[PDB]
């Protein structure tokens, strides 16, 4: 019983990748508030 | 999100790279000057909201840049500040004032997402500034090549030259200086 082939190995992998107001942000140290959103017909 | 951040403590190299990317968005590949007010220590549980605010340009198109971080309702503590200067047409590389160091860091995940991986950048800057002193005054950071994996550091009097093993320059720091951080 002889040993089998010696395969060279390298790693390979592939990991997977408010409706209207969206994201609300407060400016650091300021009372101004920004709501950012994206709107489409669908 | 940042597994390379040792015990959540973020090396200043990652902040420098983030500032580099922000300048690239603003068309400012060169950092005129950065002084680190305080390092970032990510909480073991949870995350921290990090903001990098670049103010309106003044003289020589240079834009003020500051970093404010807050953990949930935390007060906005400034981590680093300074100004970003437009890249010079010809950057004069300072002479070789340090012996060449072929810095290699294993597990540079998302190293393509940066010009240089933050772990690799931190190791390279520790090979020049010194391990015990955290480099916090970074002047004239000029980026040329992106996606470096194993870097060749030619240290200068206060900065360094980061090149590929082939010798093509990748980055230059005019003056990087370490300060006692505990």
């Amino acid at each position: 019983d002889l040993p089998t082939y010696a395969f060279e190995h390298r790693h390979y992998w592939l990991e997977p990748a408010d409706p209207l107001l969206g994201t609300v942000v407060s400016t650091p140290g300021s009372d101004r508030l920004t709501a950012v959103a994206q709107w489409s017909r669908r | 999100a940042q597994p390379w951040a040792v015990d959540g403590l973020v090396p200043n190299a990652a902040l420098v790279e983030a500032a580099i990317r922000l300048g690239d968005l603003a068309g400012t590949p060169v950092v005129g000057e950065l002084v680190v007010d305080a390092p970032v220590v990510l909480p073991r549980r949870g995350s921290r909201e990090v903001q990098l605010i670049v103010g309106e340009p003044g003289e020589q198109r240079r834009r003020p840049i500051e970093v404010f971080s807050r953990e949930a309702d935390e007060p906005w503590t400034r981590h680093a500040h300074g100004t970003l200067a437009p890249a010079a047409a010809a950057v004069p590389e300072p002479a070789a004032a340090g012996d060449a160091t072929d810095v290699t860091v294993a597990g540079l995940r998302d190293a393509d997402r940066y010009g240089i991986h933050p772990a690799l950048l931190d190791a390279a800057v520790r090979t020049v500034v010194g391990d015990d002193l955290l480099p916090s005054v970074w002047t004239g950071v000029s980026l040329l090549a992106s996606g470096a994996t194993a870097v060749t550091v030619t240290p200068t009097a206060t900065g360094l030259r980061l090149t590929d093993p082939a010798g093509q320059p990748v980055l230059t720091v005019e003056s990087v200086r370490g300060t006692p951080f505990v």
